[PDB]
Parts: C-alpha cells; sequence; structure tokens
C-alpha cells in the first residue's frame, strides 16, 4: 500500500494520485483545507453529516 | 426493511419517500441537493401522479414537495430492470434541517476503488417489515454486507447487469423489502455518508440464498451531474 493505498492518503474524502504524489479533493459543499488534506464544510448541513 | 433498527434522529437525513395521491408512501428516493432527489426509474410506474415527503421519520406524527420535472434513463427496461433510476427535480427548494440533508456524491474512481471496497453499505426505508406486511410506519435503516459479484450471479436467478451490485445477507434474514425500492444505499467514510446505490429489486425479502440488488451509482455519476444541470 502507498499513496491513495495507504489510509486514503490521509485524506478526509477523495484521493487521487498526480505524477506520483497524493492529491486530496471534496466533495460540492466543502472546501480543502490549508492542509491540503481535511474538508471543511461551508455552511450548515453539507453533504453526508447525520444531523446529530 | 426486513430486520434492522429504527433510525434514530438525525441518522439518515437524506431519505425520501415518494407519496401517492392518498398522501400513502410506496418507494422512496435519496435527497442530493436543495432542488433534487435520486430514485428508481420503476418507482414511476406505481403512481399516476406523486409527491416528495421529506424529514418524517414517522408517517403518523407530522415538508411536502411537487415534482416538477421527471428524469427517467431511456434506457431503463421493464424487462430486466437494468438502468433502474431517475432523477427528480423539485417545484420548490428543500430547506435543510434536524432530519433534512443531502447524502454526497461522490468522484466516480475514488468510489469504485475506496466506497464499493468497504465491507458494508446502510439501506434505509419505509417499506415492508416483512415480505408479508404492511408499509413502516417509521423509518429503518440496516447495514448491508457488499457481495461479492460472482457470488452475487451465482445466487440469481435472473441477470446481474454492470448496473447493479449486490447487498445483504445470505442466511440472516434482513433485506430491504417492498416499499423500500428507489431508497438510499449509503456507504460511510471518515463520517461522510455518500450515495453509492439506489434500491432496485429482489427475489422476495430476506430470502435464504438470495441477496438484495441496487442500482450501482457509480455507473451514472455523469449522468446525474447531466440530470442536475
Ligand atoms: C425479482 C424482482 C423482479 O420481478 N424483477 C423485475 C424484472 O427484472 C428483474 C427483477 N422482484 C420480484 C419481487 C420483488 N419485489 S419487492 O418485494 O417489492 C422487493 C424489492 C426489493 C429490493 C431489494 Cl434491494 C431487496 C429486496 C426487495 N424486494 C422484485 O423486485
Amino acid at each position: 500500500r502507498k499513496l491513495c493505498s495507504l489510509d486514503n492518503g490521509d485524506c478526509d474524502q477523495f484521493c487521487h494520485e498526480e505524477q506520483n504524489s497524493v492529491v486530496c479533493s471534496c466533495a460540492r459543499g466543502y472546501t480543502l483545507a490549508d492542509n491540503g488534506k481535511a474538508c471543511i464544510p461551508t455552511g450548515p448541513y453539507p453533504c453526508g453529516k447525520q444531523t446529530l | 426493511i426486513v430486520g434492522g433498527q429504527e433510525c434514530k434522529d438525525g441518522e439518515c437525513p437524506w431519505q425520501a419517500l415518494l407519496i401517492n395521491e392518498e398522501n400513502e408512501g410506496f418507494c422512496g428516493g435519496t435527497i442530493l441537493s436543495e432542488f433534487y432527489i435520486l430514485t428508481a426509474a420503476h418507482c414511476l410506474y406505481q403512481a399516476k401522479r406523486f409527491k416528495v415527503r421529506v424529514g418524517d421519520r414517522n408517517t403518523e406524527q407530522e415538508a411536502v414537495h411537487e415534482v416538477e420535472v421527471v428524469i427517467k434513463h431511456n434506457r431503463f427496461t421493464k424487462e430486466t430492470y437494468d438502468f433502474d433510476i431517475a432523477v427528480l427535480r423539485l417545484k420548490t427548494p428543500i430547506t435543510f434541517r434536524m432530519n433534512v440533508a443531502p447524502a454526497c456524491l461522490p468522484e466516480r474512481d475514488w468510489a469504485e476503488s475506496t466506497l464499493m471496497t468497504q465491507k458494508t453499505g446502510i439501506v434505509s426505508g419505509f417499506g415492508r417489515t416483512h415480505e408479508k406486511g404492511r408499509q413502516s410506519t417509521r423509518l429503518k435503516m440496516l447495514e448491508v454486507p457488499y457481495v461479492d459479484r460472482n457470488s452475487c450471479k451465482l445466487s440469481s436467478s435472473f441477470i446481474i447487469t454492470q448496473n447493479m451490485f449486490c447487498a445483504g445477507y445470505d442466511t440472516k434474514q434482513e433485506d430491504a423489502c417492498q416499499g423500500d425500492s428507489g431508497g438510499p444505499h449509503v456507504t460511510r467514510f471518515k463520517d461522510t455518508y455518500f450515495v453509492t446505490g439506489i434500491v432496485s429489486w429482489g427475489e422476495g425479502c430476506a430470502r435464504k440464498g438470495k441477496y438484495g440488488i441496487y442500482t450501482k451509482v457509480t455507473a451514472f455519476l455523469k449522468w446525474i451531474d447531466r440530470s442536475m444541470k
């Protein structure tokens, strides 16, 4: 296991491999955090989150 | 849903219910955005006119949205249930709140390599709780293991296309059932739930040697994206 195969490349959501390097991305309604790995909701009720 | 557990407050907020003229639920749907619902193409023949209900976990204790556009896959076949998918555009937008929120649409390759390879997904609906029974008044959910493609085709009396996948239990008596069709199959990844299937069909409900058959959402991500534009 390497890159996206190793714990999803440390990405919160989408992981792609570009030029043998991890590139993380997020679903609509999230912004990629400064660390380039976490996904931050842009509003209340972001997709895929239980409303607990 | 046969077996499984009741959806508790806020646990299945993406669930939608298609209700007939008599305001009785007959199929499920998944909330994709404020204006769009994902459902099964075959559900569109179970009522002449229908509306969509969101946010209710209990059909006995009390928002209803009318449908503006029905986008049905042109290749749906009544004979095999292949291409069993439709997108609904609502007349008024959904207000997100407790028990009302969209599921995420994943990117296709990542879904295939990371979500479809997880051990389980979750199916939910207001369908029957036994093969012979009335519709559930409570929303239920069930964790269903992804089923190996070969094991699935071997268990099935009907053709499993690449637009379908199997989930469920071989012996344990838990499955989706009538009335659950069109509803969500979601897969959790790091506390985020992504739509991965649409409840489509099964040979009975919770029959030994049979699994639930679901529309493979990854096969239709571009189609969905196009429909929402
Ligand atoms: C086998 C299938 C059927 O007739 N098909 C139509 C032609 O294409 C193949 C499937 N069928 C017969 C009983 C069953 N009806 S059902 O009880 O409403 C139902 C839907 C459904 C979905 C899932 Cl995922 C599991 C069980 C289940 N049971 C169903 O869909």
